[PDB]
This record gives C-alpha cells, sequence and structure tokens, in this order.
C-alpha cells in the first residue's frame, strides 16, 4: 500500500496550504515533501508547538534574546526572519518556491493557522505544509476550519 | 599480559569506567581504575551557587535514589539553622526515604540479574514511579524537600496506594527471594567473590553492604539516635557469610527491614507542610557541621564551613559508593574477566556520585 | 578534647581549636609529625576514617586537609568524633600521605591533590584522578581562573 | 567597609598575580590579563567575573587585582 | 593508549601517520582534519589561510612539553579564530548537510 | 550567508528507482535499533523501551557527555561515520544541561562536538517521548531520498615536523 | 564417585531450571498492562503555563534559577510603576524544568502542565515566546487513540 | 519415471491462492480480536500459528482499514 498518487503536489500547487492528516505510525509523511523537493524545490522546517505570534516570526525580523546564563547581558539583537531570510536561502535561480514544513497541529490557534495560511498566499513562492491531527489514514483536507 | 582497554561502552550497563588490566592469561591481578568520566564540578559550582539554586543540583549523584541526595542536603541547613520539623512531615520523610532506599536496592539487582529481566521488576517499578507520581509528581526528578518537611501535602490517593504497596509488593520479593536458593548458577557464578572481613572493611574505608556483609550490625541512624529509629523494627543484616550472595541476603533483608518500617508506619500518623515559612529567601550561618544519613551504600556525608551569606563557603560531599570503589583494586587479585562483571554489580555503584 | 589532654600531651601538638557543631573536635597539627600522629590515633580506639575535607579558606594563604576519624567499630558503638587539623600554604604544598600505612586514603589523596594541588609523599600512584594527567591548574581553590575553553561557552 | 566598588574593570599583569598559576601556560595565552574580569562581590578579597565570559568566578586580593575603568566588552 | 587527540568539530589533532585519509603508525605529525560534517563553505583559500594561522599559533605556542593541555588550548582558539572569522563572513555556512543547525548564531541585521 | 549547493537534476526518475528509494528509506525509517549508550541518567528509559561498536548507525545519545567523554565519543561516530546521524537526549548533550554556566569538564553540549538531528528537552521525560522522538526521526529520515548518492574530503595536512617536547 | 556428583549438581540444577522455567511462564502472563505508546496528576512539572498579564515586577524567575536562564528586557514607565515588560525568552535547552520559580512565584502565574513533545529540529528554536507559553497543551481524553490512562487504578484489564 | 499425479493445472495453484488469500485476514484478525485474551497456553498456540503462517501476511502488511476506534467519534478532520 503506498498511494503514488502526485494529487498532495497538485493541492500544494493549486491551495498550497493542506492539513496532512496522518498518525504516528512512522515516516510516511514526508514522500511528499521528498517529491517536491525532487521537483527542483527546497524544503525547511517549522513546529508549532512554541512558535508564537507567527507574522512576527516569519516577518518584521523577530528578535534574537540570547540567553545569558546570569553572566552576558541582555543584548537585545534583532535576529533575521523566518521565511524571508529562507527567500533569501535560495542561491540559484531554478528553485521554485520554498515548502514550509509545519509539525504542529495542536496548540496552534485557528485564528493563527488562518493567519499563517495567508503568508502562504501573501508570495507565491511559499508553500505551508502544516499537520492534520494525527488522523488515522493519510488525509490532506485544505485549510478549511482554519 | 594483553592490556584490556575497558572502554566507554561497556558489555554491561552500570556507568562509563575505566579499569586496564595487565590480566597475565585470563586471571586479572593488577587494577588501575580511571575516573573523571561523568563529571561536573559539584563543589565549585555549589559555591557559587545558594542552597535554593544548588537545591534543583542535587539529581546527578545517586538518581537511582534521589530521596537521599536532596534529603541530606536540606537536613544540613535544618539542624544547621536549630529548626524543628514536625513529626508527621518527617515521618512521611522517612517512609519515602525507606521507599527509595528500596527502589535503590531492586534498581540493583535489574541490571545485576540482566548481566549475570527488565519486566520481571518493571511490573513493580511501574506501581512504584506510580508511588513517586502521587507522593511529588516527577518519577525521579523531585523537588519537594524543604526545612519544614515536604513542601507540597500527600493527596488521599498516594496513602491508599502507600496501604496496597505491602501485599502488592512483598508477595513478589518472597517469590524473588526463592531462587537464589532454588537456581544453582547463582550459586556457581556469583558464589565466592568478596572475601573481605569485618576487621578488614572497617580498616580500609567500606560501608553499607560491604560492611555488613561481615555480620556487623552497622547503622548510622542507630547509633546517632534519629527520626526515631528505636521505636519501629528494624533489623540490621549480621550475614557473616562475606560472599556476594551474603551481600545479596543482606539487600534482601535490607529491602525487607524497609518494608517491615513503612508497613509499620503505615497507621502511624503522630504537622502540617513546612514549618517556619515567614519569607520565601533566607540565609545560612557559619559553623563546622558535617551531616551524614544512612546511605543505600554506606555513609553519605556533606561536609560544610559557612559564610554567613547566599552561599555556602564550602561544600564537600563525601559519597558513599566513591569511598565503597577503593577495594576494588584489592578485590581483583585472583579472579577473570568473568568475575569483574559480578565484582562491578557488587560493588552497587553508579558514577553520579562518582566524579560530580 | 579527650585525647588530647590524655594521649597526645605527652609530646605532641595537638593544638585544640576548640569544639565543633555537634560532637566534633578540631585540633591543629604540623605536617611534619602527621604519619606517627596518625599511628598514635589509630592506635587508640579510632579506625574508621572517612571524609578527608579540604576546605580553601583564605585563597592564597593558609590551605588544609583535614579529617573526621572516629572510633566506630562492630559491637561497641563508642562513636567519639575528631577533626585531626592539617594545614599547608601555597608556597608550601608538601604534605604526607597516610596512604602507607591507610592504604584506603588513594583517591582521597588523589583528589586532594587533584583539586588542589597538595604535594605528596609515601604514595603509590599519585594521578590526577577527575581532570587529564595534562591538566594544569586547580579548580576548587578560590584564586583559579578557568582559561578561554570554548567547550565552557554555549556561543 | 571594603576596598573598591563592584563592577569595576579587573586588569591582570602576569607579574602581579604571581601567586597564582599565571606563569604554567608560558607559550598558550589568556584572556583576563586585560579590562575583562568585573568585580562582582568584595570581602581583604574581592570576587571577580568576565562580563560576557559565563566561567566560574574567582577570588582575588585587592591589590592583586586592578580596577581599571568602566568598558564592558561584548560582540 | 594510542589515540592522543583533542577532536571536535572543524579541529581534530590526529598525530598519527596520515598523508591521504588512511589512517595509521603514530607520530609527530599532527594532521588537522577540519569540516568532518560538511557544517560550512570552507573555500580552499580561506582553508589555506586558516591552516596557516593555525601553523603559525603552533609554531609560537610550542617550546612547553607538547602535551594534552596544549592540544586543548590550541583546539580552543583555533575555534575561537574559527568564529571571529566567519563571523566577519571569511566563512559562510553549508546548507548542504542534513543539519545546518547553524552551531555560531544566526548573523544579524547590524 | 550560506554556500551554495549543485542542484543539477534528479537523474533517478523511473518508477522503479523512486519505488525501491521509498522502501528502503521507510524501511530506514522503521528499523531504529540502537546501541542503547546509557550509563547516565538517561538510561532509565531502555528498560521500559548491540556490543559492537561500528555496527548500530542510528545510535541516539542518551547520556551526560563531558570533556573526557570526548574522544571516546569522536571515536565512535567515527565508527558510525557515514550512514546516519544521532539525537541528543539529554540537555548535556544540547546545552551543557543544569551546569551550562561553571562547569569545566562537560561540554556545552555536543552539537559543538557531532551533528544532531533532533533536541530533546532533556532530563528523563516518560518513556513514549523517545518514541515520539525516534518517529519524528523517521519522518525526517522519510524526508530524505539517499541525497541521490551525491558524494568531499579536505586532507588538509603539514608535514612540517612540530617542536615536539615528549616525556 | 565426581561424575556422580557432577550428575547431582546438575539434578539440582535441573530441577532449579524447572522451577524458574515455571516462574518465567507465570512471568510471561503479565498481560493487561502493556505499556506502549498512545499511537498522572496535576505536578508533573512538564511544560510551564505563562501569563503575560498577570506577569508583572520582582523578577524572582531570573533570581532564584539555578543558572539564572529568563531574558526579559524592561523600561520603567513614569508614575505608573509600570515596567514594561516584553519578550519573556525562555531556552528550553537552558532549561530543566526543576521547578522553583512556578512555586516561587509572587504572582504565581507560572505553573505546569503534561506536556513534553518538545523535541525539536533546531536549538535556535527552543528560544519561545510569551505568546508561545500561554497555550492550552491538550485535553488527553479527547483523543481517538488516547484511553483513559490507568492513574488512580492499576492492572484493570478492562480494555482486552 | 513415474508421473503419479498426470495433473497439468489446478492443483496445488488453487490451495496456494486458498492458504495466501483465505487464512492470512482471519489470521492477522485473530491476532489482533485475542491480543490481550489469552493464555499464555493460547499466547502460545498463536505464536506457533503466526510463526507457521508468515508469508501469506505480505499482502495484508501495508493495508490497514478496521483498527482504530476506541469511541463512538465523528471524522472531524
Ligand atoms: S541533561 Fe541532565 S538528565 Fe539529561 S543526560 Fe544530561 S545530566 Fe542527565
Ligand atoms: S512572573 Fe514571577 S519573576 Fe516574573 S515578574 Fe512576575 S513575580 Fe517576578
Ligand atoms: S522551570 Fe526550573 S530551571 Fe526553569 S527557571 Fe523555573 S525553576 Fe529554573
Amino acid at each position: 500500500v503506498k498511494p503514488d498518487i502526485g494529487q498532495w503536489l497538485q493541492d500544494v500547487e493549486e491551495h498550497k496550504a493542506i492539513a496532512i492528516y496522518a498518525p504516528h505510525e512512522g515516516g510516511y509523511e514526508g514522500r511528499y515533501l521528498n517529491r517536491l523537493k525532487m521537483q527542483g524545490y527546497y524544503f525547511l522546517d517549522i513546529s508549532a508547538r512554541g512558535l508564537g505570534d507567527p507574522e512576527t516570526t516569519l516577518l518584521k525580523n523577530y528578535p534574537v534574546c540570547p540567553a545569558h546564563l546570569g553572566k552576558q547581558p541582555i543584548a537585545r539583537w534583532y535576529y533575521p526572519p523566518e521565511v524571508d531570510y529562507r527567500l533569501a536561502a535560495l542561491p540559484p535561480s531554478a528553485k521554485g518556491l520554498v515548502v514550509w514544513v509545519l509539525e504542529a497541529k495542536v496548540l496552534s490557534k485557528s485564528e493563527l493557522q488562518f493567519l499563517a495560511l495567508l503568508p502562504s498566499l501573501r508570495p507565491n513562492v511559499r508553500v505551508i505544509a502544516e499537520c492534520g491531527n494525527w488522523r488515522k489514514f493519510v488525509w490532506k483536507p485544505l485549510a478549511e476550519i482554519a | 599480559l594483553m592490556i584490556v582497554n575497558m572502554g566507554p561502552h561497556h558489555p554491561s550497563m552500570h556507568g562509563v569506567l575505566r579499569l586496564i588490566v595487565t590480566l597475565d592469561g585470563e586471571d586479572v591481578v593488577d587494577c588501575e581504575p580511571i575516573l573523571g568520566y561523568l563529571h561536573r564540578g559539584m563543589e565549585k559550582i555549589a559555591e557559587n551557587r545558594a542552597i535554593i539554586q544548588y537545591l534543583p543540583y542535587v539529581t546527578r549523584w545517586d538518581y537511582l535514589a534521589t530521596m537521599f541526595t536532596e534529603a541530606i542536603t536540606v537536613n544540613g541547613p535544618e539542624q544547621l539553622g536549630n529548626i524543628q520539623v514536625p513529626k508527621r512531615a518527617s515521618y512521611i520523610r522517612v517512609i519515602m526515604l525507606e521507599l527509595s532506599r528500596i527502589a535503590s536496592h531492586l534498581l540493583w539487582l535489574g541490571p545485576f540479574m540482566a548481566d549475570i529481566p527488565f519486566f520481571y521488576i518493571f511490573r513493580e517499578r511501574e506501581f512504584v514511579y506510580d508511588l513517586f507520581e502521587a507522593a511529588t509528581g516527577m518519577r525521579m526528578m523531585h523537588n519537594f524537600f524543604r526545612i519544614g518537611g515536604i513542601a507540597a501535602d500527600l493527596p488521599y490517593g498516594w496513602i491508599d496506594k502507600c496501604l496496597d504497596f505491602c501485599d502488592y509488593f512483598l508477595t513478589e520479593v518472597v517469590e524473588y527471594q526463592k531462587l537464589i536458593t532454588r537456581n544453582p548458577i547463582f550459586l556457581e557464578r556469583v558464589e565466592g567473590v568478596g572475601i573481605i572481613g569485618g576487621e578488614e572493611a572497617i580498616n580500609w574505608g567500606l560501608s553499607g553492604p560491604m560492611l555488613r556483609a561481615s555480620g556487623i550490625p552497622w547503622d548510622l541512624r542507630k547509633i546517632d539516635r534519629y527520626e526515631s529509629y528505636d521505636e519501629f523494627e528494624w533489623e540490621i543484616q549480621w550475614q557473616k557469610q562475606g560472599d556476594s550472595l551474603a551481600r545479596y541476603l543482606v539487600r534482601l533483608s535490607e529491602m525487607t527491614e524497609s518494608i517491615k518500617i513503612i508497613q509499620q508506619a503505615l497507621e502511624g500518623l503522630p504537622y502540617r507542610f513546612i514549618s517556619k515559612k515567614p519569607s520565601p529567601t533566607f540565609e545560612l550561618s557559619k559553623q563546622e557541621l558535617y551531616v551524614r544519613v544512612e546511605a543505600p551504600k554506606g555513609e553519605l556525608g556533606i561536609f560544610l564551613i559557612g559564610d554567613q551569606s547566599g552561599f555556602p563557603w564550602r561544600w564537600k560531599i563525601r559519597p558513599p559508593g566513591f569511598i565503597n570503589l577503593q577495594i576494588l583494586p584489592e578485590l581483583v587479585k585472583r579472579m577473570k574477566l568473568a568475575d569483574i562483571m559480578t565484582i562491578l554489580g557488587s560493588i552497587d555503584i553508579i558514577m553520579g556520585e562518582v566524579d560530580r | 578534647g579527650t585525647l588530647s589532654v590524655w594521649l597526645a600531651k605527652r609530646g605532641l601538638v595537638h593544638r585544640s581549636l576548640g569544639f565543633d557543631y555537634q560532637g566534633i573536635e578540631t585540633l591543629q597539627i604540623k605536617p611534619e609529625d602527621w604519619h606517627s600522629i596518625a599511628v598514635i590515633l589509630y592506635v587508640y580506639g579510632y579506625n574508621y576514617l572517612r571524609s578527608q575535607c579540604a576546605y580553601d579558606v583564605a585563597p592564597g594563604g593558609l590551605l588544609a586537609s583535614v579529617y573526621h576519624l572516629t572510633r566506630i567499630e562492630y559491637g561497641v558503638n563508642q562513636a567519639e568524633e575528631v577533626c585531626i587539623k592539617v594545614f599547608t600554604h601555597r608556597s608550601n604544598p608538601r604534605i604526607p600521605s597516610v596512604f602507607w600505612v591507610w592504604k584506603s586514603t588513594d583517591f582521597q589523596e588523589r583528589e586532594s591533590y587533584d583539586m588542589l594541588g597538595i604535594t605528596y609523599d609515601s604514595h603509590p600512584r599519585l594521578k590526577r584522578i577527575l581532570m587529564p594527567e595534562s591538566w594544569i591548574g586547580w579548580p576548587l581553590r578560590k584564586d583559579y581562573i578557568a582559561p578561554n575553553f570554548y567547550e565552557i561557552q554555549d556561543a | 567597609v571594603y576596598s573598591m566598588k563592584k563592577g569595576q574593570i579587573v586588569r591582570v599583569e602576569k607579574e602581579k598575580y604571581l601567586n597564582s598559576i599565571n606563569y604554567l601556560s608560558v607559550g598558550g595565552l589568556d584572556y583576563i590579563y586585560e579590562d575583562r574580569g568585573e568585580v562582582l562581590d568584595l570581602r581583604e578579597y574581592a570576587l571577580v567575573g568576565w562580563v560576557g565570559i559565563p566561567t566560574a568566578p574567582a577570588w582575588l586580593p585587592t591589590d592583586m587585582l586592578i580596577k581599571c575603568e568602566k568598558l564592558v566588552y561584548e560582540r | 593508549g594510542q589515540w592522543l587527540s583533542s577532536v571536535t568539530r572543524h579541529v581534530r589533532i590526529y598525530a598519527a601517520y596520515i598523508d591521504p585519509e588512511t589512517c595509521e603508525s603514530q607520530m609527530d605529525k599532527l594532521t588537522l582534519i577540519l569540516d568532518p560534517t560538511e557544517e560550512f563553505v570552507w573555500d580552499d583559500e580561506s582553508c589555506n589561510k586558516v591552516y596557516s594561522y593555525f601553523q603559525e599559533l603552533v609554531d609560537h605556542y610550542e617550546g612547553a612539553p607538547l602535551t594534552e593541555y596544549t592540544l586543548r588550548l590550541i583546539g580552543s582558539d583555533v575555534e575561537h579564530y574559527i568564529r571571529k572569522m566567519l563571523f566577519d563572513g571569511e566563512i559562510q555556512y553549508n546548507m548542504d548537510a542534513r543539519v545546518l543547525n547553524f552551531s555560531m548564531g544566526k548573523p544579524r541585521v547590524q | 550567508s550560506i554556500k551554495f549547493p549543485i542542484l543539477d537534476r534528479t537523474t533517478k526518475n523511473s518508477v522503479i528507482s523512486t519505488t525501491l528509494n521509498d522502501l528502503s528509506n521507510w524501511s530506514r525509517l522503521s528499523s531504529l535499533w540502537p546501541l542503547l549508550y546509557g550509563t547516565s541518567c538517561c538510561f532509565i528509559e531502555f528498560a521500559s523501551l548491540r556490543s559492537s561498536p561500528r555496527q548500530a548507525d542510528l545510535i541516539l545519545t542518551a547520556g551526560t557527555v563531558t570533556m573526557k567523554m570526548a574522544p571516546s565519543l569522536v571515536r565512535l561516530y567515527e565508527q558510525m561515520p557515514e550512514p546516519k546521524y544521532v539525537i541528543a537526549m539529554g540537555a548535556c548533550t544540547i546545552t551543557g544541561g543544569m551546569f551550562s554556566t561553571d562547569s569545566y569538564s562537560t561540554v556545552r553540549g555536543v552539537d559543538k562536538l557531532i551533528p544532531v538531528d533532533v533536541y530533546l528537552p532533556g532530563c528523563p521525560p516518560k518513556p513514549e517521548a523517545v518514541i515520539d522522538a525516534i518517529t519524528k526521526l523517521r519522518k525526517k529520515i522519510a524526508r530524505e531520498i539517499y541525497k541521490d548518492r551525491i558524494r568531499r574530503c579536505f586532507t588538509t595536512n603539514h608535514k612540517f615536523f612540530v617542536v615536539r617536547s615528549p616525556h | 564417585t565426581g561424575f556422580m556428583n557432577y550428575g547431582q549438581q546438575t539434578l539440582r540444577a535441573a530441577r532449579y531450571i524447572g522451577q524458574g522455567f515455571m516462574i518465567t511462564l507465570s512471568h510471561t502472563n503479565r498481560l493487561p498492562v502493556t505499556i506502549q505508546y498512545p499511537y498522572t496528576s496535576e505536578r508533573f512539572r512538564g511544560r510551564i503555563h505563562f501569563e503575560f498579564d498577570k506577569c508583572i515586577a520582582c523578577e524572582v524567575c531570573v533570581r532564584v534559577c539555578p543558572i539564572d536562564l529568563p531574558v526579559v528586557d524592561w523600561k520603567l514607565e513614569t508614575n505608573i510603576r509600570k515596567k514594561r515588560l516584553l519578550n519573556y525568552s525562555i531556552d528550553f535547552g537552558i532549561c530543566i524544568f526543576c521547578g522553583n520559580c512556578v512555586e516561587y512565584c509572587p504572582t504565581n502565574c507560572l505553573s505546569m502542565t503534561e506536556e513534553y513533545e518538545f523535541s525539536t529540529y533546531d536549538r535556535h528554536e527552543l528560544n519561545y515566546n510569551q505568546i508561545a507559553l500561554g497555550r492550552l497543551p491538550m485535553s488527553v481524553i479527547d483523543d481517538y487513540t488516547i484511553r483513559t490512562i490507568w492513574n488512580s487504578p492499576q492492572t484493570k484489564n478492562g480494555v482486552n | 519415471n513415474q508421473q503419479e499425479l498426470s495433473s497439468v493445472v489446478l492443483d496445488i495453484g488453487i490451495i496456494s491462492v486458498w492458504y495466501f488469500l483465505v487464512m492470512p485476514p482471519i489470521i492477522m484478525n485473530w491476532l489482533r480480536v485475542r491480543w490481550y485474551r489469552r493464555k499464555f497456553f493460547e499466547m502460545y498456540l498463536q505464536f506457533m500459528f503466526v510463526f507457521m503462517f508468515f508469508p501469506g501476511l505480505l499482502l495484508w502488511a501495508p493495508f490497514l482499514n478496521f483498527r482504530k476506534f476506541p469511541r463512538d467519534p465523528n471524522m472531524k478532520n
């Protein structure tokens, strides 16, 4: 049993925001990510289990704030953004898009998930690859609830 | 005389250690124990941290029984400041310390019986960690020892599970006692080693099972009147058979003695959570105070020279098993590579309090 | 103390510092007479030595390697504790080890040399028991700086 | 009640701290010789520690160290 | 034993008879293996600069008994030199390995 | 500031070759089988969840790693060099743990020693946390298509003798 | 009769192997419990729940910590005693979850939860924000793969 | 020089497709529904059965349809 149906690729090039409803039954999730990577794209990772203010983290150069262990000062520096530097992390020209692989469907407000589906359409080189709250099968419904 | 490397990944799992031996043939004759592998520099950082900040640090020493470390490092400031602990919280501390002694001896004999299996003891250990979850909430990383006693109170389910633990646990213990009488491979594969007597175990440095192995009723908390030990039932192992099976009967008798102490303390209940808490922050004094408690490996110790500040000026620990490690250079002289597994099992040591 | 005015009063320097917090007693003893003093306190009833304590008060000055010798045994339980206070300095780390008579002092004196650098004699293998053998400097003494090592920072 | 304040730069010479182990690594080198250590506590003696290096601190005599300036250095 | 080295990321002492990559047996020939994990770019001219800097550091820092503590010190300040070289942009990262953890922190907008 | 890859094409673009790559990758993501590597506070998860130190490429570092532990650790990674990586499962394999400030003989993470895929919360979590960690590693290896078997050796060396002074 | 004594030793050995085989055959009957993947009480001390507006002043999280990890920048606003708190940055790689300021907070906005699934792919991702620390983790009764965990009872034998 | 059978087709191929098709879903179903309701005698004979009955389970190994609904839930995905 192995879908081998690139309909998920058609969904990611048509809707570009699909909840990957797939269990913890091993690695049956990255095969469509591997097919997106074999198409010439570049895929990087994120997780919403500790990502707060997602539009303020993907853009607007959210602060670094290095954790001093009671020795160094605050040093409130500005780290580069998540996906703007990732668009800056495409050195050749053959890379057609940038896939943002998100792997945490829990602890993610539906409001903020809809806000993150916004920068999947804010540019045209952003693919949202969020999770789908771990169904038993492999389902890819679109961002409809968010 | 082919030099063994005695690498970091041992065929057994009892820590990382170095025991290079010439081993003329298969007889090992000369031991050079190299240590320093699991080292963290507890003394200098403890001089650089307070009591409420080195109080999360007391988990990396004897983590098979974490109640003893935080127990002695909180009993330090209690007798230092001369602040009285009420009888209820102190007796519940006695119960959980003896339960951690139970856990230390069973988590010794688990991997020791695995080397010479895991779910033969884990069917007890799941309820043991359920008792740790109902007692403090963590598995072995508890932070629940204050000056006035336990940081929290016992819930209404933990006392019922503590009442059920005796007839949940002692029956499988006595079903596990008859194996060494039945199975002769423990009468032929670990029999013999441990040839030190009492006048020599007093002579070198020894304490705990290696001192009780010779038939000496030794106990710190019986000599030093501590936590009303003469009220409870006691039977310190005066087993004088010397060898490793004598040490196994020592550990069975220590577990059964702790079972008798907890079983007499099931319905004791002589008293709040923390006595003397006006303020969250305090300091320490400057005395010459060396506090010790009956370790499961024998006289864990805390040395303290105060600063009258927020930091202790001197914080030195005397771990039981590291002083116990000194005897293997003398218990290596006429044994085999198939014997040193039994040796490093019968020392009953983990490398958390060794390097530290 | 008891033995300072009964046994060590016959021509030994049992320079007392008063009583300790609970029952112990601190008596200053010079390294010059420390092995014979150890044998004299050994043939007294005291047999059980544990927790050699190397405290580092006055950094750059006095250095001490005190004991906690007592007289516990098998049947009797007369626990008379005492601190044999031996002293040294930074300029003179020379101290005699008890490893010739009390041969279980391998790990204790090796940790004392490993964390302070107290020079020893009559010892079978004095090596750095926690640090590498190439390691210079001693961390427990309070006038020490851990040098520019990248494994000590997170970065 | 003490010698100096808390938070001044500590400059160290190899001859000025000759009681310590500053002459073993002849040459590697070190880093606390310049104005890097900061005074964190004082007693005759004063606690020291670098403003950016997170390592353990130390205790050194009030004349063996030297209050240099108020110039922290990081990045 | 026989291995006498302080081997970390991008700095490996490896004082052995290693003219190519085949290891051996052990001598005074310290073979500085750099970047085992493919973490940064490491252009050949910049690698020659870092190797010449390490040669000057081991030339000026010797004279004392060459033991493991000198190896710790020389690998440590070699890693400081690599960190201050990549912070000034002489050494970019890689993004061709399967981790790319950005081990020296992200370059800011300053 | 990064480097640039090659990224020419995918030569093995048949159905049989990508099918074999997917099946071998999913079976590679199925068969963890670690070397255990306990001997610390993270050994306690082994009883709830070989001996040849060149066999098991999918080892997770479940132990407190120190500076003296580091040469044997990088030698053991030299004994697992090409195929697979390690998983940090103790805050001391990540940041140095609770002694991240003032410990001299403890490395601040093996993230300056060895390539690490997954970072744990650290101190012994529940026994299903390692199951979720190896499941997320299986999802990571499932993303990997064995890099299309694309290979480079540096070989930096000086043949000038050092100014040595042995014992 | 030394080989007879070898035979008697093996007779006692076979009796012990048979008895221990009965013991282990009975030990293989541990069917109801079987802890595994899903496919506790309130003091789990896992993921720490944080509230931003209840967080006000006295910075004790940075003081009682064994490593002093918290980094909160603050600039005093005049005549209203407001510190203008920003960027509650907690690194869980630095964090031990040893729990001092969870119970030592004067505000007591620091509370623990039952979440422990923070195994991440990068160490710079672990620097979490104040809105990421205000998430309700999971209602573990409400999963289609998680049953009732045997908290109060033990050896229930009810799934089968 | 015997040729005692003289059957050309549909003698062992019928029995092979019978044992490879009818057996493995009922075998895997008995492995599912009797995973806990068993004596160690019953687990012993089930282990012997699954050892005897291995290579028919190759078409049923990746497919898994009726095995996760321990409630009365709704497909809220
Ligand atoms: S982070 Fe703590 S519990 Fe985990 S391995 Fe390191 S010392 Fe042990
Ligand atoms: S949360 Fe605690 S430490 Fe932080 S400002 Fe409030 S009282 Fe102070
Ligand atoms: S959670 Fe634990 S380690 Fe973290 S700041 Fe609070 S007390 Fe310190």
